[PDB]
């Protein structure tokens, strides 16, 4: 039974370049390692199979490499479509068996978040309940700082946040973060307010709102 | 098995160049057995450099020794095919057990 | 051309029984070289093959789960089917179909799209959807965002799409977040020009399949 290890699970580079991917079996497996492409609400594509043979109508640009217990993919001048999760699957052996991917994702330019903070509805007020809503949108890279404020009071604990894969226009990300609190609390204070700190920002940018405005 | 998938390769190879340039050989039942089988009707076509490693490769399969000359039988119901005939046949025997496991 | 998609129960409770079918169109498993294998991911986690069928009936199974699966197809050969005895929750997995791309070797030259499957014990449960409303401070350099909160529904999945399919172009759904309650809670935004707020209307069309929870939810300046 063989172990796929395809380390590392993560690369970054920019369009044009010509990266490699690894992909390292527990034991030899021939020459017998398959490569496939895989992109959101997109089905899993076959690009390599037999170590190094490329499948009809994939693009030479993708090459194959290896045999016995260490492989690599190749992907020279790298195209915007180019950048998805790639796994690996030995096929010598039953029981078969498969990588844990490599996400390529592409460098680009730092850019800003826009930022925008939603109160909650009356809606959803009426069961009890206040979400309060901070977006911040089209920004690279990844890394990026919320701070929840209510009346000045720093909201620690009470928030959960998420984020976008890279948009397959502009390669950057959006997050949200939503604050929770009871309706109850919701009504005892003025000042909601949502801080950004993030590298495509010289200060920190701050939406807010009165409740009531 | 790799092995039989060495087998398998080099069957493709062989017969993707007309196999053995006009040499019959009689049918078998390849499903009894299949292995000694394939080799007891290829052992004796003995013009034809192609089928050697084929050869070879059958013997690591079958637990006794198949060697030329042998009797069989008249071969009454059996009939004479094309070497490349028998061993695409063969091929698909061979797929079907690899795929069995 | 070749296609595949998964049908599923969306969730099950353990101890239960899992049966997935696997349509497709483009070929048959009544052609020679013909096959259809099962894979599953666990979130976060890699792909694990399960099973596979040929057209002509042979299989081979995962020993790790060999004695909990079935593998099936009909005999118009256009459908797979597996069955799982027996699920706990490791067998929560997005679950794929896929045909093999050989005639005698298993790599996958197409595959489905996938299904989720949760097993659980918790009860299903339809999410409410509230308006993310534009505003002045939902609005920046001629852009205003707006969006739906997608709150309090299980097991995934959730879809959003925004005037049904209308709107292509600004649209981020985010991924879903697992709340201290066990439940799930999604937000999906769109940005547009802030001068048109006053005339064009924006609804965000929720699917949530295993509580068969369908809305249509207007958002509007204001509140």
């Amino acid at each position: 039974d063989v172990q796929i290890t395809q380390s590392p699970s993560y690369l970054a580079a920019s369009p044009g370049e010509t990266i490699t991917l690894n992909c390292r079996a527990s034991k030899s497996i021939s020459k017998y390692l398959a490569w496939y492409q895989e992109k959101p609400g997109k089905t899993n594509k076959l690009l390599i199979y037999s170590g190094s043979t490329l499948q009809s109508g994939i693009p030479s640009r993708f090459s194959g490499s290896g045999s016995g217990t260490d492989f690599t993919l190749t992907i020279s001048s790298l195209e915007p479509e180019d950048f998805a999760m790639y796994f690996c699957q030995q096929h010598n052996e039953y029981p078969y068996t498969f990588g844990g991917g490599t996400k390529l994702e592409i460098k680009r330019t730092v850019a800003a978040p826009s930022v925008f903070i939603f109160p909650p509805s009356d809606e959803q007020l009426k069961s009890g309940t206040a979400s309060v809503v901070c977006l911040l949108n089209n920004f690279y890279p990844r890394e990026a700082k919320v701070q929840w404020k209510v009346d000045n009071a720093l909201q620690s604990g009470n928030s959960q946040e998420s984020v976008t894969e890279q948009d397959s226009k502009d390669s950057t990300y959006s997050l949200s973060s939503t604050l929770t609190l009871s309706k109850a609390d919701y009504e005892k204070h003025k000042v909601y307010a949502c801080e950004v700190t993030h590298q495509g920002l010289s200060s920190p940018v701050t939406k807010s709102f009165n409740r009531g405005e | 098995s790799t092995a039989l998938r060495e087998l398998i390769e080099e069957l493709v190879n062989i017969t993707q160049a007309p196999l053995c340039n006009g040499s019959m050989v009689w049918s078998i039942n390849l499903t009894a057995g299949m292995y000694c089988a394939a080799l007891e009707s290829l052992i004796n076509v003995s013009g034809c450099s192609a089928i050697e490693k084929t050869q070879r490769m059958l013997s690591g399969f079958c637990p006794h020794k198949v060697s030329a000359g042998q009797f069989s039988s008249l071969h009454v119901r059996d009939t004479k095919i094309e070497v490349a005939q028998f061993v695409k046949d063969l091929l698909l025997h061979l797929k079907k057990l690899f795929r069995e496991g | 051309q070749v296609t595949l998609k998964e049908s599923g129960p969306g969730i099950l409770q353990p101890s239960q029984t899992l049966s997935l079918t696997c349509s497709f169109s483009g070929f048959s498993l009544s052609t020679y070289g013909m096959g259809v294998g099962w894979i599953r991911q666990p979130s976060g986690k890699g792909l694990e093959w399960l099973a596979h069928i040929w057209w002509d009936d042979v299989k081979r199974y995962n020993p790790a789960l060999k004695s909990r699966l079935t593998i099936s197809k009909d005999t118009s050969g256009s459908q797979v089917f597996l069955k799982i005895a027996s699920v706990d929750t490791s067998d929560t997995a997005t679950y794929y179909c896929a045909r093999m791309g050989s005639d005698y070797d298993v790599w996958f030259d197409y595959w489905g799209q996938g299904t989720l499957v949760t097993v659980s014990a918790a009860s299903t449960k339809g999410p409410s959807v509230f308006p993310l409303a534009p505003s002045s401070k939902s609005t920046s350099g001629g852009t205003a965002a707006l969006g739906c909160l997608v709150k309090d529904y299980f097991p995934e999945p959730v879809t959003v799409s925004w005037n049904s399919g209308a709107l292509t172009s600004g649209v981020h759904t985010f991924p879903a977040v697992l709340q201290s309650s066990g439940l799930y809670s999604l937000s999906s935004v769109v940005t547009v020009p802030s001068s048109s707020l006053g005339t064009q209307t924006y609804i965000c069309n929720v699917n949530h399949k295993p509580s068969n929870t369908k809305v249509d939810k207007k958002v509007e300046p204001k509140s």
